[PDB]
């Protein structure tokens, strides 16, 4: 697949907790995305895995109803730990599949152990639609969490929010980070996440509406 | 302890308190039915004579 560049442009701000909080400057300490850094723009026609380096940053403005889901695991093969993530569209299961299901992984439309089979809501939900994701492994359950957005580009000027979406306290050991496509042209965005420190604002209402990055130049460093 | 009203805070779904600067509770969500209710201790100050 083709690997391009592109800066993240200071994109993938999250909410850290539960809790509403209005008009207060509050400064959090979490596992973020750094601001300005080489997200990768792979055009998937073409295939060997992802790292799933303390968090993924998923992005994907695709439209036409293709990505579907992915396969956070270890190894993917046979015999060894295996508690893969079957996470799809709505059936976000744990089944140790030992060998790749679905013949090879394109999602064709046209024994061991038996356990921990989670099944859940439609997990994701008219021109463009960009799909923004910030999975994190964290403390034993898995965090994945999505928002929408209004204007699709190359990760386009302007902040957005969280809404987290599921809280699955099951996953052990994820490394290794697949993605499906739909065959019978993807063009998605990865970014890795970093431990820093941010200093949200918050408004009347409950959202986030600007950010800083406290390390990243010395003026943003004064201000926090 | 405190009293309780009906708030105009629009919590997101997935919300539950409201922080104070110094780690109290400012609102809260009924468990039973979902409502958001307001938090503030009663009324108290000090006496001169
Ligand atoms: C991201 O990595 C590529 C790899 O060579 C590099 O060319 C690019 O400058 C990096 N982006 C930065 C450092 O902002
Ligand atoms: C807060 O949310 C309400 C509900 O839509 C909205 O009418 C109001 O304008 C918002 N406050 C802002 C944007 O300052």
């Amino acid at each position: 697949r083709t690997q391009s560049y592109t800066n993240s442009f200071t994109r993938g701000v999250y909410y850290p907790d539960k809790v509403f909080r209005s008009s207060v400057l509050h400064s959090t300490q979490d596992l973020f995305l750094p601001f300005f850094s080489n997200v990768t723009w792979f055009h998937a026609i073409h295939n060997p895995a992802l790292p799933f380096n303390d968090g993924v940053y998923f992005a994907s403005t695709e439209k036409s109803n293709i990505i579907r889901g992915w396969i956070f695991g270890t190894t993917l093969d046979s015999k060894t730990q295996s508690l893969l993530i079957v996470n799809n569209a709505t059936n976000v299961v744990i089944k140790v599949c030992e060998f790749q299901f679905c013949n090879d992984p394109f999602l064709d439309v046209y024994a061991n152990n038996c356990t921990f089979e989670y099944v859940s809501q439609p997990f994701l939900m008219k021109n463009l639609r960009e799909f923004v994701f910030k999975n994190i492994d964290g403390y034993f359950k898995i965090y994945s969490k999505h928002t929408p957005i209004n204007l699709e580009r190359d990760l386009p000027q302007g902040f957005s929010a969280l809404e987290p979406l599921v809280d699955l306290p099951i996953g052990i050991n994820i490394t290794r980070f697949q993605t499906l496509l739909a065959l019978h042209a993807a063009a998605y965005y990865v970014g890795y996440l970093q431990p820093r420190t941010f200093l949200l604002k918050y408004n009347e209402n409950g959202t986030i509406t600007d950010a800083v990055d406290c390390a990243l130049d010395p003026l943003s460093e004064t201000k926090c | 302890t405190g009293v309780l009203t009906e708030s105009n805070k629009k919590f997101l779904p997935f919300q539950q308190f409201g922080r104070d600067i110094a780690d109290t509770t400012d609102a809260v969500r009924d468990p039973q039915t979902l409502e958001i209710l307001d938090i503030t201790p009663c009324s108290f100050g000090g006496v001169s004579v």
